[PDB]
């Protein structure tokens, strides 16, 4: 009685997924009622919904008198159940694609939408519903309730197409979006590195001016500071933040650096005239101005990049877990379908089924561990 | 002091040929590099007023680019008017201005094998107490026309002065003339004179001779 | 509209004094810093000095520090450069450039309006007329092609000098090489012409050299050999 294992496993995993998803959704609602709703939250919630659907349609029915058997109902119920399973699979595949596309948009081309839906998620759900229509034609109450397809290779065109549209194409698109996103993030990183280096050289040269005792060294340090300031001022913000012409920058960043360079020029004039002490006093005033103006902007810029990187890493983790969990299932199904050597079977499909459900029950934990507010809410 | 060095001392190009001029700065000047064009007997003309920003009144023909400390001026299509000297300036501060060496752009042409002529000193020079034997190499495009004098079949250096005329636009060629000034006493003490040219256009070095 | 004109250049002797001036029209000298940039004959540009009338700040190059003095006058809107203790290396063409102040674009447009430049020569020599020496052609230029002819002019201090052939009639293959300063302090050049070898006497050529600084005009005629 191997079912002792099989059914039992289904039970527990079902519980897991259900519980976890429920909890996460609850947290979201709280964060949507306390005034901290977020643009990404919608996506996450919808993904959770997809997971729930999978469970309610795939491991619960399969957690029946071994689903495919008698005592189900009329052909209509069987066809509807299979359609629900296929739409659940498509939604699980495509919600991650929608999340990755949203990340790409927010990282590359920053731009209505409701509080529980938006354009990309609705598009993914609609595509999932409309692409699973064939499941109604193929499946019926054939008699158990199985599906008979066209004898001329009904499999190499159905199962292969399912694998191509659910796993191959969405995963390839997600990989392309991920590599583009990481290129963009690495770009926004060397620019902040250049700004940090300019700040470091400015500080070091200011210290040198303080320690100096002759006009030559003071003037050389001032020249280094001036070049560094000019280079830094020409550092447009990355695409991950506000538009470059705006009050925060045009009024305080560029103007701050203009006043900086003016003070540097005045110190240089004093040094050229030959009054080193006046140059040192001007350098101290320069320190005061730079600390007042640019430190907060640099600190703020160092934080938004961190949040963007954290969310991108969360999305990458979700994608990696999803592929690791669903690849064996599609691989085995395609192997059986396309290959003529399909006959061999030791009934490993139960393990692939459980592994596929692992991703659905794991996604909420992935999200919780990557969001401080949500993790605190789960408390 | 910030020092700017231009690698191309002189570039030869033909009409329609894209050309590039490179400059390197000792320190890091924050895109504070300008590119000027000077033509003979004229003041410079600001072409590029930053690392890359083009100046008003300048065709889009010219462009500039920066890479950390490298700076480059690129001309896409070379016109007859383009031929002129080009200077790279670093203007990080009022008192730290420093120009480059200068890159001269001139028309291109094939070799021409210049004809070498020799003019002995006139008797009037001998009457006045001086001698000036001259050698003339005309109608050769490429430069590097090394010329060596020989007095009594003996190399003579340090007293020959050479002047090369500007590359004319009617034929795009050069004409060099070298004079070997000598005192009258130093002139009569020798018998023969000669000049030798090792220009690229000639298959082998040529030599012209004169007997006193 | 915008224009800078220099004046005061000329010929002097080492250790003397000179007073270059630059007048600007179309803008205010107060709103722009005025730089003096010199270029030696045949060499690259070399920044010399600069003044900024708004604050009175002035600066000079190390090679000329302590000798030149740069001042400005806003009422007349003119910059001046007093040069003292001159030397041979100070000979050059001095241009005056305009450079805007720091805030904004006026600073990034470096030397956007130069002047025609004024020539300054330092030399102990004095004005002297140019001699003439014909360069008679070969004994018999029978080689297939054209023969060569010309003349030498030497021992004239002021550079400018005019050379003409047949009162300007001859202009085919005329080459007048740039003047080169000799060790004696006087200039010297040569003019040459390529002429048909078929006949020389039937088409006798002459060289006329005129020198305005010394008002010296002389004509010479070549002969065959
Ligand atoms: C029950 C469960 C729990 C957790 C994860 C996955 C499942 C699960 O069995 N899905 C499932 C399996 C088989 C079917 C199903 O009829 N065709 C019909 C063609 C034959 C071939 O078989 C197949 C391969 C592929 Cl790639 C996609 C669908 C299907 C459907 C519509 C859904």
């Amino acid at each position: 009685l191997l079912a002792r294992a099989e059914l039992a496993l289904l039970s527990i995993v079902f519980v897991a997924v259900a519980l976890s998803n429920g909890l996460v959704l609850a947290a979201l609602a709280r964060r949507g009622r306390r005034g901290h709703w977020a643009p990404i939250h919608v996506f996450i919630g919808h993904l959770c919904l997809a997971d729930l659907a999978v469970a309610l349609f795939q491991v619960l029915p399969q957690l029946a008198w071994k689903a495919t058997d008698r005592f189900r109902g009329p052909d209509a119920l069987c066809r509807a159940v299979k359609y629900l399973q296929m739409v659940g699979m498509y939604a699980s595949s495509y919600m991650i694609l929608a999340m990755t596309l949203d990340r790409h948009r927010a990282i590359c081309r920053p731009m209505g939408s409701g509080a529980h839906w938006n354009r990309p998620v609705l598009v993914a759900w609609a595509f999932s519903l409309l692409l699973s229509l064939p499941q109604l034609f193929i499946f019926a109450q054939r008699n158990d309730c199985w599906a008979c397809f066209a004898e001329p290779w009904g499999r190499r065109t159905y199962v292969t197409w399912i694998a191509l549209m659910v796993f191959v194409a969405p995963t390839l698109g997600i990989a392309a979006c991920q590599v583009l996103i990481f290129r963009e993030i690495h770009a926004a990183r060397r620019q902040l590195a250049d700004l940090e280096d300019n700040w470091e050289t400015l500080n070091d040269n200011l210290k040198v001016i303080e320690k100096a005792d002759n006009a030559a060294q003071v003037k050389d340090a001032l020249t280094k500071m001036r070049a560094a300031a000019l280079d830094a001022q020409k550092a447009t913000p990355p695409k991950l933040e506000d538009k470059s012409p705006d009050s925060p920058e045009m009024k305080d960043f560029r103007h701050g650096f203009d006043i900086l360079v003016g003070q540097i020029d005045d110190a240089l004039k004093l040094a050229n005239e030959g009054k080193v002490k006046e140059a040192q006093a001007a350098a101290e005033q320069l320190k005061t101005t730079r600390n007042a103006y640019i430190q907060k902007y640099l600190e703020r810029a160092r934080s938004t990049l961190a949040a963007v990187a954290k969310t991108v890493r969360m999305t990458l983790v979700i994608v990696v877990v999803y592929v690791l969990c669903w690849a064996p299932f599609f691989l085995v199904q395609l192997w059986a379908a396309w290959d003529p050597e399909a006959p061999l079977e030791g009934a490993p499909f139960v393990l692939l089924m459980l592994l596929a459900s692992l991703n659905s029950c794991t996604n909420p934990w992935i999200y919780a561990s990557f969001s401080s507010s949500v993790s605190s809410e789960l408390r | 002091d910030i020092q700017m060095t231009q690698s191309p001392s002189s570039l030869s190009a033909s009409v329609g040929d894209r050309v590039t001029i490179t400059c390197r700065a000792s320190q890091s000047v924050s895109s504070a590099v300008a590119w000027y064009q000077q033509k003979p007997g004229k003041a410079p003309k600001l072409l590029i007023y930053s690392a890359s920003s083009l100046y008003s009144g300048v065709p889009s023909r010219f462009s500039g680019s920066r890479s950390g400390t490298d700076f480059t001026l690129t001309i896409s299509s070379l016109q007859p008017e383009d031929f002129a000297t080009y200077y790279c300036q670093q203007y990080l501060y009022y008192s730290l201005v420093t120009f480059g060496q200068g890159t001269k752009v001139e028309i291109k042409r094939t070799v021409a094998a210049p004809s070498v002529f020799i003019f002995p000193p006139s008797d009037s020079q001998l009457k006045s107490g001086t001698a000036s034997v001259v050698c003339l190499l005309n109608n050769f495009y490429p430069r590097e026309a090394k010329v060596q004098w020989k007095v009594d079949n003996a190399l003579q250096s340090g007293n020959s002065q050479e002047s090369v005329t500007e590359q004319d636009s009617k034929d795009s060629t050069y004409s060099l003339s070298s004079t070997l000034t000598l005192s009258k006493a130093d002139y009569e003490k020798h018998k023969v004179y000669a000049c030798e040219v090792t220009h690229q256009g000639l298959s082998s070095p040529v030599t012209k001779s004169f007997n006193r | 509209e915008v224009q800078l004109v220099e004046s005061g250049g000329g010929l002097v002797q080492p250790g003397g004094s000179l007073r270059l001036s630059c007048a600007a029209s179309g803008f205010n000298v107060v709103d722009f810093s005025l730089h003096w940039v010199r270029q030696a004959p045949g060499k690259g540009l070399e920044w010399v000095a600069y003044i900024s009338s708004s604050s009175g700040s002035t600066s000079y190059a190390d090679s000329v520090k302590g000798r030149f003095t740069i001042s400005a006058d806003t009422s007349k809107n003119t910059a001046y450069l007093q040069m003292n203790s001159l030397r041979a290396e100070d000979t050059a063409v001095y241009y005056c450039a305009r450079w805007g102040y720091w805030p904004g674009e006026p600073w990034w447009k470096a030397f956007d309006y130069w002047g025609q430049g004024t020539l300054v020569t330092v030399s102990s020599a004095s004005t002297k007329g140019p001699s003439v020496f014909p360069l008679a052609p070969s004994s018999k230029s029978t080689s297939g092609g054209t023969a060569a002819l010309g003349c030498l002019v030497k021992d004239y201090f002021p550079e400018p000098v005019t050379v003409s052939w047949n009162s300007g009639a001859l202009t085919s293959g005329v080459h007048t090489f740039p003047a080169v300063l000799q060790s004696s302090g006087l200039y010297s050049l040569s003019s040459v012409v390529t002429v048909p070898s078929s006949s020389l006497g039937t088409q006798t050529y002459i060289c006329n050299v005129n020198h305005k600084p010394s008002n010296t005009k002389v004509d010479k005629k070549v002969e065959p050999k």
